[PDB]
């Protein structure tokens, strides 16, 4: 029960950061450009069983485009990503969409406006209308604040399974289990960890 | 969900970090409710924490009596401690964890409940 | 082992290629990742297109072929003209001959749609290069082949769809203006034959796959073809009847009719008006009989999500809203069209009840268009009385918390709807309120939704109707609160009650005794430990105060004192249970009231009493802090100090120029506190290292400094007496902050220092030229060294640095003239450094600084500094600007790069540079700067873009310089150059387009 | 009925 999801959009819009947040829960602060593409299995637990996404995180910078529209072959769903603080990334959404539906002619697609956590938003909400005539689902998202970060996958799972009432449910929590040769090893890592400051100390949590 | 055979002694909103030793860096693991779960049939208390919205487990281990809560250099609302068997994502792996709360008060009360729970696991 | 295909010395192993492809697509893990890196290297090889002949001929893998068409595609789009023409003949004939071979094989024509579509698109790339000049029979031969096979005829529709897209929909960015117009003209002059083939296939059936592909291509044609092909044929009848019947063609046909509702049509012919009415009547008829009647519950249908129902209801809303916004006046006069008009809107009413935010925003936009027109247009609102009555209920029941954009859209429609029928709106709202009390629709979400609705229509009823409505609403809401048990219930009702009254200030202002009783309750609520109550009471308080401040500052009848005095007197008791951030909101509110007192002595006295508690804590601490600074290591003391300053920021935010007396009370000791705090931060990083800046201890001390700078910035930005600013505030400020910033390690410098200085220069920069010089000397070089090693580190210092330089360049350009020549050189480097940022906050200011600097230099006239500036830095600015224009990594700054470039070019072609821009040796004497500018530019582009011919570079510059007074044409010429540098062999005549 | 709501506001409670 696995589906291939292609993730397309301009370089720097946060496609890789969004996947990393779902994979490990980490927020990667640095921009290391994706080269060609990175495939990652992502599993969610639903009331209809586990759902597996094979996420094809493609590259947005043309210099690193790799196979480009070759990554889309046989895709069953897709996310198109832009950045609401960069109007050019929204201007290019019709280009990514065109290249996408030329290969995948009938798949559910989610359009995502990322980085709504930034206060100086440039692509205002009333200006985002491209999804209407193309029957895409749209979400304001932010990988940094997690605002709506689960919605693109919930909506795609509902469309791929055909159950509008599918829901994410809590995975079962097994009981966790209960040497001196590593007492000095763990203490070494423990004190360098204490002296490394936690990131984002001004956040609410 | 495999949680009804347990009782909830403590519940606090928190952000959990894991230390990447090879990479000089703290990395977030999840934000959500941290619960102290006491098993009704063994009287063992564990840490269960899940991620908001997706409800994925990002912390699952017993409050071992040998663990010790240490402050971190840049926070008066966090604790750092070594964990030797966490099963949040498969096999029981060793982690250096950091856990941050909304205030110094919730951090202090977490330490209170964390060590009380250690005494129940001692018997 | 898999890397064998990367060796072109040997011959291709097709079988080895099919495996590494299969290991990439159907594989996983490390072997998939490795097959990926080899397939990228293979396709990226400049000779791989040569082996595309045999891949697409002998391979059995459709993915391997697809990949090789990509390799071909990159060749056709970028290096086509550079090939020997024999290869252009071969690739052309191979690509076509394949397409027919796949079309005739019904097996493959059905199983490999992806590959056939990729081959059609590859053909379209060739047509962009070769057609029609070297292929004028393509369209006649395309029409001829179509009658031979249904499969080739369908595929021809796909080729034509793709051709129309590349030429008309996606050409503006991908080809030159000249080449686009050439292809548009070509298609335009051969469309008559394409349409007849399209109309014949639609009219004669019968293959649904062939009909749909022809309807998909028709959708693209309607973007550009002239009106007559739609209104002078029968095609509107076919779309609105025959093809609305089958669900296979219903989706595409709806999108076609949506585009038709946007065609350019003469608004005076009454036949075209009847054709626009007729296809709407037919379409609505087919929907009512073949899909669902107007009574159908589209809410439930959408939620069930069977088949393509969701996409269909979305397209139906797009069709109805599009058509009615343009043509509904065609239906409003004739009595025989009245049922069609109201049925269309009744479908919209049902669509508007679907739980789907983006769809709802689409219908809401149309409702706004409609009710705005009924509000202004005579004799129209009676037509829609029953549509509007239903819409009121739909909007009141889907009110959202005040996305705020959605709320403001809902409020606007509902205010309109209330003016169209005030009596209906009140009856609905009181009715909904009754069912909130009788428990039939009681819910936390449902009482909130209704309060927001009630609050949103404020100011739309007559004052006396409003008075009775507000009274009735508050009365029922309180009876709702008493009826409810438990805290969590009684807290939400009481909150809504406060939200409603906060929305009706005209009512509050006319009934002082009520307004007084309100505020007194919020004060009681500021002790309610239940979460949300306190935050609620404080937000309502400042909200009411903003609207009713005048009634707190005057002495109302039958009171002895302005109510502000009563608030201030009990302020300690009132706020005793609030968090610091809520205390600051409270004080800010009191500052709003006080500023309404325009008797200076009374205002200052009110200010003195409001600040009594923070001033007493301040005086105590400043006496205990000075004797002696060990107290500042106490976390509690720095917190108390931070909150005192924040309280001062809050009151200063609302009082502005009137805050000056309170600032003068603390100013000198505050700057002293700034110095003491600064020493401890420095002492701590010395005693513990850079990690000390992360500790709570030092973060608390830096908070004090930041709040002090924010207070001074807040005042100076709003001061009206600037003489006191310069003569009293500026000098002690600079002494306190400039040297401390300069002499701290980078990690201990506060970027707020730059932001504060930007405000000082903004307000009084023209009055303190020696002060602006001192600011530059102390922050310019040491900040530049922090930010000129990458684009990453110190992001805040980066943004504030260039805002500071920008305002200095605007307000006191004299300061840059006083820079030593070495420092001015760093200034120019800093500007170009800003060009290269992807960060928009830096890039936009850097371009603006460069533009303003050029104008600053131009305004100096023929003087040595202006002459030396051009000799040293003109061609640096020209080439740095050209670099970011052409490197494809700064597209977001194109418009301002072009503006700067034209300003630089126009300088030379207007002869405003007096000295020659060359060395006396390199060019003969008397040569104009204009001749030398063209030579420098030709040489610069030739080395930067060696694949361009000399004629290309020469025709580009000739057009560019000639167009340096026309920004829109200039920009088009830059865009044409950006296209030509992406390929080989661009036509130099393209630059004669304008 | 203004003095009426008024008196009701006064008694507004949560306990
Ligand atoms: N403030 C903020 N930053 C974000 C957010 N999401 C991603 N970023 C940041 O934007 C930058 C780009 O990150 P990245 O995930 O690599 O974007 P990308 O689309 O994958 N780039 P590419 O297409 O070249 O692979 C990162 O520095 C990241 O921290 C966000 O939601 N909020
Ligand atoms: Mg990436």
């Amino acid at each position: 029960v696995q589906f291939k999801l292609v993730l397309v959009g301009d370089g720097g819009t946060g496609k890789t950061t969004f996947v990393k947040r779902h994979l490990t829960g980490e927020f990667e602060k640095k921009y290391v450009a994706t080269l060609g593409v990175e495939v990652h299995p992502l599993v969610f637990h639903t009331n209809r069983g586990p759902i597996k996404f094979n996420v094809w995180d493609t590259a947005g910078q043309e210099k690193f485009g790799g196979l480009r529209d070759g990554y889309y072959i046989q895709a069953q769903c897709a996310i198109i990503m832009f950045d609401v603080t960069s109007r050019v990334t929204y201007k290019n959404v019709p280009n990514w969409h065109r290249d996408l539906v030329r290969v995948c002619e009938n798949i559910p697609i989610v359009l995502c406006g990322n980085k709504v956590d930034i206060k100086d938003r440039k692509v205002k909400a009333k200006s985002i209308v491209f999804h209407r005539k193309k029957n895409l689902q749209y979400y304001d998202i932010s990988a940094k604040s997690n605002y709506n970060f689960e919605k693109p996958f919930l909506w795609l799972a509902r469309k791929l399974i055909g159950d509008p009432n599918l829901e994410f449910v809590a995975m079962p929590a097994l009981a966790p289990p209960e040497d001196p040769a590593l007492a000095a090893q763990y203490e070494h890592d423990l004190e360098v960890a204490q002296t490394t400051a936690l990131p984002d100390e001004d956040d609410d949590l | 969900t495999m949680e009804e055979d347990e009782e909830v002694l403590y519940k606090v909103r928190a952000k959990l970090f894991r230390f990447d030793a090879d990479a000089k860096e703290w990395k977030e693991r999840g934000t959500g409710d941290c619960k102290f779960l006491k098993n009704k049939k063994t009287n063992k208390v564990r840490i269960l924490m899940r991620r908001d919205k997706t409800l994925k487990i990002c912390a699952n281990h017993i409050i071992a009596p040998e663990y010790t809560l240490k402050p971190n250099v840049g926070s008066d609302r966090s604790w750092v401690y070594a964990c030797t068997a966490d099963i949040a994502e498969g096999e029981a792996e060793a982690f250096t964890f950091a856990i941050r709360f909304g205030s110094k008060e919730n951090a202090d009360k977490f330490k209170e409940e964390f060590e009380k729970a250690q005494e129940i696991n001692k018997k | 082992s898999m890397e064998g295909i990367l060796d072109f010395s040997n011959d291709l192993d097709i079988a080895l290629l099919d495996q590494v492809v299969s290991t990439f697509y159907q594989g996983s893990g490390v072997q998939q990742k490795q097959a990926q890196e080899i397939l990228t290297k293979f396709q990226d090889n400049p000779d791989a297109w040569q082996k595309a002949d045999q891949i697409l001929q002998f391979s059995t893998n459709p993915q391997s072929k697809f990949i090789a068409l990509s390799i071909l595609d990159k060749l056709i789009t970028r290096k086509w003209k550079l090939l020997p023409n024999d290869h252009r003949i071969g690739i052309r004939n191979f690509v076509v001959g394949m397409i027919i071979s796949m079309c005739q094989d019904d097996e493959v024509f059905k199983t490999q749609k992806n590959l056939i579509n990729k081959s059609d698109l590859t053909l379209v790339q060739i047509l962009k290069q070769e057609w029609p000049q070297n292929w004028p029979e393509f369209i006649p031969e395309l029409i001829g082949s179509s009658s031979s096979s249904v499969n080739v005829c369908e595929n021809n529709m796909i080729v034509l769809k793709l051709l129309s897209e590349e030429v008309f929909d996606f050409s503006a960015e991908q080809m030159t203006q000249a080449k686009a117009l050439h292809l548009k003209n070509s298609m335009s002059k051969e469309f008559e034959q394409i349409f007849k083939l399209c109309f014949q296939v639609l009219e004669q059936g019968s293959s649904s796959s062939l009909i749909v592909a022809t309807l998909e291509s028709l959708l693209r044609y309607l973007h550009w073809i002239p009106y007559r092909y739609i209104y002078e044929t029968n095609i509107l009848e076919l779309l609105s009847t025959k093809f609305m019947t089958s669900p296979d063609t219903r989706a595409i046909t709806l999108k076609c009719l949506t585009e038709v509702s946007n065609l350019k049509i003469p608004q005076d012919n009454d036949l075209i008006k009847r054709q626009t009415v007729l296809f709407f009547q037919n379409t609505l008829q087919q929907i009512a009989t073949s899909v669902m009647p107007v009574t159908a519950d589209l809410k439930a249908t959408y939620a069930n999500a069977n088949g393509n129902d969701q996409s269909f209801l979305q397209d139906l809303a797009m069709f109805l809203t599009t058509y009615l916004a343009r043509n509904r006046a065609l239906l409003e006069s004739d009595e025989s069209l009245r049922e069609l008009l109201l049925n269309a809107h009744q479908y919209l009413i049902q669509l508007s009840k679907i739980e789907e935010r983006e769809l709802f925003k689409t219908t809401l936009d149309y409702w706004h268009n409609l009710v705005a027109d009924l509000f202004y247009e005579p004799l129209k609102k009676h037509i829609y009385e029953e549509i509007c009555s239903q819409l009121r209920l739909v909007i009141i029941e889907n009110m959202v918390r005040p996305t705020i954009q959605l709320y403001k859209s809902e409020r606007e429609v509902l205010v309109y709807l209330t003016h169209l029928n005030v009596i209906d709106t009140e009856e609905i709202m009181i009715s909904k309120l009754a069912r909130q009390i009788d428990g039939s629709e009681w819910s936390w979400h449902n009482i909130n939704t209704l309060s927001w609705a009630i609050g949103s229509i404020s100011g739309t009823m007559s004052e006396d109707t409003e008075k009775r409505f507000v009274v009735t609403v508050i009365k029922d809401l309180l009876g709702l609160c008493e009826q409810k048990r438990g805290k969590d219930n009684k807290a939400v009702v009481a909150s809504d009650i406060m939200y409603v009254v906060g929305q009706y200030p005209r009512f509050l202002k006319a009934h002082w005794n009520f307004l007084r009783t309100v505020i007194l309750k919020l004060f009681e609520f500021m002790h309610e430990t239940h979460e949300g109550v306190q935050d609620m009471a404080c937000d309502t308080f400042i909200k009411i105060v903003q609207k009713c401040k005048y009634h707190f500052v005057i002495q109302q009848p039958r009171e002895s004192e302005p109510f502000i005095q009563t608030i201030i007197r009990d302020i300690q008791k009132t706020t005793a249970d609030l968090q610091p951030q809520q205390v600051h909101t409270f004080y800010k509110a009191c500052g709003i009231i006080i500023s309404e007192e325009r008797s200076v002595a009374e205002r200052n006295r009110l200010l003195s009493d409001l600040m009594q508690l923070p001033n007493m804590a301040w005086d105590t601490i400043v006496e205990q802090s000075t004797a002696n600074p060990t107290l500042l290591l106490d976390s509690e003391t720095v917190k108390i100090i931070a909150n005192i300053i924040k309280t001062n920021v809050a009151v200063c935010t609302s009082m502005g120029a009137d805050f000056y007396p309170q600032l003068g009370h603390i100013y000198y000791n505050m700057l002293q506190l700034y110095r003491a705090v600064s020493s401890m931060i420095s002492a701590q990083v010395a005693a513990e290292g850079l990690i000390a800046t992360k500790t709570p201890k030092v973060r608390g001390l830096r908070t004090i400094k930041k709040e002090i700078l924010k207070l001074v910035e807040t005042y100076i930005s709003k001061a009206r007496n600037l003489d006191d600013v310069v003569k009293v505030l500026v000098e002690p400020l600079l002494n306190a902050v400039l040297e401390d910033y300069m002499n701290n390690v980078p990690d201990a410098r506060d970027a707020e220092v730059l932001n504060c200085m930007t405000t000082v220069v903004e307000k009084v920069g023209h009055m303190i030229p020696q002060g602006v010089i001192l600011i530059l000397q102390s922050v310019f070089e040491c900040t530049l060294d922090m930010i000129n090693k990458d684009f990453t580190e110190y992001p805040e210092h980066r943004v504030e640095f260039y805002k500071l330089l920008k305002v200095i360049n605007e307000k006191s350009f004299a300061a840059f003239l006083e820079l030593p020549p070495a420092a001015f050189k760093l200034f120019v480097d800093a500007i170009c450094w800003a060009f290269k940022h992807n960060n928009r906050d830096v890039e936009v200011n850097g371009l603006q600084i460069a533009l303003d600097l050029v104008k600053n230099i131009e305004r100096m006239g023929n003087v040595p500094f202006a002459n030396e500036f051009h000799k040293n830095y003109f061609f640096i600015f020209v080439s740095e600007t050209f670099f970011v224009l052409t490197d494809s990594d700064h597209k977001s700054g194109f418009s301002k790069q072009a503006l700067l470039l034209m300003k630089l070019i126009s300088l030379v072609y207007d002869n405003k540079i007096s000295v020659p821009l060359y060395q006396e040796a390199e060019v003969p004497q008397g040569t104009s700067n204009q001749v030398y500018l063209s030579q420098y530019l030709a040489n610069m582009l030739s080395n930067a873009f060696p694949h361009l011919t000399s004629e290309q570079i020469a025709s580009f510059l000739s057009a560019l310089t000639k167009q340096c007074k026309d920004l829109v044409v200039f920009k088009g010429t830059l865009r044409d150059f950006l296209v030509q540098i992406k390929e080989v062999g661009g036509d130099p005549t393209d630059y004669l387009f304008a | 009925s203004v003095e009426e709501v008024e008196a009701g506001l006064k008694g507004l409670k949560v306990d």
